[PDB]
């Protein structure tokens, strides 16, 4: 009865494979 | 005449009377299973008096927030004993 | 009632569910409405290691003899490649032992880091990690189990695109909604395609 | 967790002339 | 769908097992509810390591024999419905296809003296089956058509009462199993069949708890 | 006591661009667990001259 | 879960039901099983105002009747991966003449390996791949069940020979103490080769602590019923 | 079913053994109740360690005599049928064989004097039965199919009155033994058997006490 | 935890003294409440002056004897069994460990004819006992182990009953008397033995009021 | 490791190693404790033909803690029996010890 705001949550992600590939950015869903 | 009783129970009031439909003999620890709290937990009873008060320490709520096949309603709050006396 | 918001919790919880699913599905995504990823795609032309000897048995084996040749046999006019592997494979690199008793890399310091960046070697944690949760070095039934992914090299910038349309959005579905409960829902749309899958290669044991 | 194993490289030099 | 709730076995509370009717054809669930018998010990609950077995306490052996065929995909089959069913005396025949229990992926044109055709649909390849009645006597004759390079396995002639594969699940929040039991068309009203349930639950350790109880089937006709 | 996240469900799924409706994932538990704290203590005495 | 309030040695006695008839309090077990007991010394150690209870009880098991089994039992040896053969036919000397109808119960069949019954007591056991240990199944010649034992050695010299285990046990340690409640904790475990109709006595003994750290005995006994159908 | 109420043995309240009667084919059950006798011992009731022995005190040796055969699986076994009815006067043999006792897995036919056919069971090893009447007199046929590997045992040749051997119970709680009391189909009316059990109880340390009672089965016809 | 209040000694309120149940082999513990008769006599309270005595009233004299060993630390020793049990009528000896009452710092195993080999824990040293059971009748082994030097004195052979040297106490500000009461495991049921308790109090100036209870111990199997 | 044919436990700095670098990163930077003593006998290894692993010839290796992340508190369990046990060629190094941890 004395509920803390600690969140303890310890899941991860990975890290990332994004920043490597090339970007392009389309409007139409056909490209 | 000794018979056990799975029966859901509910929560009245802030201290929790419970209301037991039948009297749960003696030094047997009356268990409250589901209904959220992960594991079970025993209180004893009082003789006679079925009345019980459930405790404010319960260690567990095991929620399930984003569910669309139940939309998350409730688990189930049930509770076992016997009532019974023998001979 | 509650003492907290579900809500922006699972807004969080679910772009948390679309960045993961969307580069692991960027890697190993099969064919139909999935960006083919370049692991299942395996037009990378792809090299396999030797296998070594120990007490006449002809366990399979991964030599720091051969990262540097793998990495020293992308062809120059290709441009910079940099490399990615599991951080357990780049563990099993730096723990390596030579005759004697010494380290291959950092002779005596307790630990070898070297800056990443300077070696072109970016790092990660969802590649198929063939050290099997850091347990099978290999000796003896610990052998790497020959046949599975080790690192990958590419030019990336040409070898594998990223398309995006548009980022995440949430909507409530009124309707749906039962006045008990509220139904909200989400979506983006996005994809990936392999461009000239030359520039790039897979190592494997 | 049970306890698992640390396997490690042993002593890996050669891959051309096997021992007499 | 049948409810057991199983005794906790405290030392407290006419055949021993309890009782299921079954209809030759229907395939119904069962659910148990072994909380009564779990909630005492506070562990994780139950496990899904239950283990069924089917025995047969009256089982008037079957009449007519079953068979089983081949073909390739595509490819018409044909065979014969007679040679399944010795009879003892000297009577006639009168084959037939039931239409509740016809094939799933072709048609059959049962001839006039225990003779059929059974040509598979397009682009079909598995297992099939479809079951005949001679003289009221039922048995399922078995089909596979296989996809043209080599051949598929034999399948294993479904018992009278079965508990399939993997349909089980198991609610380690209110400890209730479910599982599905199934009747062949050719069981024979009056049989009476046990099957057995062992269920293990597991204390907060790693340790079992087992638990036994059985039912009695009892193939009934309309129910 | 506290919240302890347990594990984020699996929402979205890459269906296809046809339908109109999503499909149905799995949820994710919170476990709101709690903890005591323990007390120390101890006494000792003295007599008074045998102080000064 | 069986629960039982012990005696308090107050000089009176005999509360709640006690249907009696014996010494010793009931308990109904079936062949198979593997269940939960508890006992409650809050009426007894409570009083004794000290350190409560300690993990230092003592078990003993002993039947009061026995009916001894028809069929022996049989011990197995084999290295690690090789095929394991053997037979079943001369652990039933039967007196009379009869068949012997060999069974193997797929609920208590092998643990990590898998048994092919032949048709005149012979069976194969080809263990679990990169599997050592001692692997059991309980086979039934024309009802009188037995255990076989099995053990796949390592490959390098050997394995022991296992203390085939009894009708009735109580677990090595699976037991536990709530000394700030002075509840008992402890598994009861039935062989699937007890016969129904036996009955064997457990007696427990045991010891609470006091302030300083002597100590208070406490011995009661129990008596198992094997009775088929639960 | 026959419920007998035994002694109380306390030194207080025809023949000796109690009637019990019986029909030639019939398979009762009996029912004896302890709870006088031992439930005053209050102990652990009664322990299955009974022992049946069977008396014959009026016999009437059987005119015809038995026979036993043997054959492989699958192979149609021959036999005769009169050898078996050694006749003391002069006169002819009407052979017959009852549709009620016939044989359980296979099939006989007759021949017009003394001559019969059991083709056995297709695909059935063990041992078959059969009851033949020669002039009234009746008799049994034991035909034993081997599976074609060594031979089969030699079956006892069931008497006129059996007592099961592995249905007999006894309930702890209610202090009730039940036994099964068959009579063969041979069994001449008119004749006396007499059945003596022994039946132990347990005190409450394990130790023994003996009881022991008769009863004198009846052989009758019409019930 | 029996608890006695004490008469009151004031002229006010079957045999004389009150009764003890007790079973072989517990240790418990009792109660008495002087608080009657010594809280008018206004003083300083009981004090810790108490004696106690314990009487036999009827023995049913031991039929196994009991014997003493020797040893040093570390040095297995060993000894027999069958020199203990006197028997005037020829039995076989049925020699049995209990597992309850084995040995508190080292372990034995028993042969199969009145043999057994303690061999004490490694780095003991003290004064070890263990209860054997010859047929049914129940004695005792003690056994020393010292420390290698010179040699250790003798055990006092514990008594079927007895009250520890010193775990009394008393309250003065509620007036209690607490002791402990141990029976040995060889006490032989139906038994009957006499305690005895001289209590003391205190006026203000260090005078004593004598006051003698007596308690009937009788040594009952099963509580 | 098989000391001539014997096999007894052993913990040498090639374990260290993969034992700290193996921490997966995305947990954060960690710290690891252990005892005065287990440091010491990182410290004293030796390769096959005599030379010291670390500070090869200085009659002390005494790095940058704080830049290593070793805590060392001598109140933790060490492996070494205090000292005078571990790291023998028999008769020695308690199989199934702690040695050190690590965590964010």
């Amino acid at each position: 009865p004395q509920v803390l705001a600690l969140e303890v949550d310890c899941n991860i992600e990975c890290a990332s494979l994004l920043d490597l590939y090339g970007q392009i950015e389309v409007s139409r869903s056909t490209f | 005449p000794e018979k056990t009783i799975v029966e859901p129970i509910r929560l009245k009031g802030r201290r929790g009377k419970i209301i037991l439909s039948a009297t749960p003999i003696a030094g047997r620890p009356v268990v409250f299973y589901g209904g959220g709290l992960g594991s079970p937990l025993e209180l004893i009873p009082r003789p006679g008096s079925n009345v019980l008060f459930f405790p404010y320490g319960s260690p567990d709520r095991f929620q399930t927030w984003g569910d669309c096949h139940t939309c998350d309603v409730e688990s189930q709050l049930m509770a076992t004993y016997v009532t019974g006396r023998r001979c | 009632e509650a003492n907290y918001d579900f809500l922006s919790f699972m807004i969080g919880a679910a772009q948390r569910s679309h960045r993961i699913n969307r580069n692991q599905a960027l890697m190993i995504g099969k064919g139909v409405n999935e960006p083919k990823g370049w692991l299942t795609e395996n037009c990378f032309p792809v090299f396999q290691t030797l296998p070594v000897d120990v007490n006449g048995t002809s366990t399979p084996a991964f030599l720091a003899q051969d990262w540097r040749r793998f990495v020293t046999s992308f062809p120059a006019e290709y441009g910079e490649a940099r490399s990615v592997m599991h951080q357990n494979v780049f563990g099993y690199l730096a723990a390596m032992v030579d005759a004697n008793g010494r380290f291959l890399f950092g002779d005596g310091d307790l630990t070898f880091t070297p800056d990443l960046v300077r070696e072109r070697i970016r790092i990660s944690n969802c590649l198929p990690d063939p050290t099997e949760g850091n347990t099978k070095g290999g000796t003896g039934q610990d052998a790497f189990a020959a046949g599975s992914f080790v690192a990958a090299q590419a030019a990336w910038k040409t070898a594998f695109y990223a398309v995006e349309k548009r980022p995440m959005f949430f909507e409530q579905y009124e309707g749906g909604s039962s006045a008990w409960c509220v139904k909200y829902q989400f979506g983006a749309e996005d994809g990936g395609f392999v461009g000239c899958c030359e520039h790039g290669r897979i190592l494997q044991i | 967790a049970a306890p698992s194993r640390l396997v490690q490289p042993g002593c890996f030099i050669c891959r051309g002339v096997a021992v007499s | 769908m049948y409810f057991f709730s199983v005794d906790p076995r405290n030392g407290a509370s006419s055949c021993c097992c309890e009782s299921i009717s079954a209809r030759p054809g229907e395939v119904n669930g069962v659910m148990v509810s072994y909380a009564a018998w779990s909630a005492p010990l506070r562990g994780h609950g139950l496990t899904n390591k239950t283990t069924f077995e089917i025995d047969g306490v009256s089982v008037t052996p079957p009449k007519v024999s079953n068979a089983f065929g081949r073909t390739k995909v595509g490819v018409v089959f044909e065979g014969t419905l007679s040679d399944l069913f010795p009879n003892p005396e000297g009577e006639q025949v009168e084959y037939e296809i039931s239409e509740l229990n016809g094939p799933s992926n072709g048609v059959v044109e049962l001839g006039a003296n225990g003779a059929f055709t059974y040509t598979p649909g397009a682009l079909f390849t598995g297992v099939d089956r479809f079951w005949f009645s001679i003289n009221g006597n039922i048995g399922e004759y078995v089909i596979s058509v296989d996809p043209t390079t080599s051949e598929l396995p034999q399948p294993p002639f479904t018992t009278p009462v079965y508990v399939p594969a993997a349909r089980r699940s198991v609610d380690p929040r209110t400890h209730v199993l479910k599982f599905v039991l199934g009747v062949s068309p050719a069981a024979i009203p009056g049989d009476v069949y046990r099957l057995t349930v062992r269920q293990v639950a597991i204390d907060c350790d790693g340790n079992e708890f087992v638990h036994i109880s059985c039912y009695d089937i009892s193939i009934g006709s309309c129910g | 006591t506290y919240m302890k996240i347990a594990d984020y469900g699996q929402l979205g799924e890459y269906t296809c661009d046809a339908k109109c409706d999503a499909e149905f994932g799995e949820p994710g538990n919170i476990r709101h667990l709690e903890g005591k704290t323990y007390d120390y203590r101890g006494v000792f005495c003295f007599n008074r001259k045998n102080l000064q």
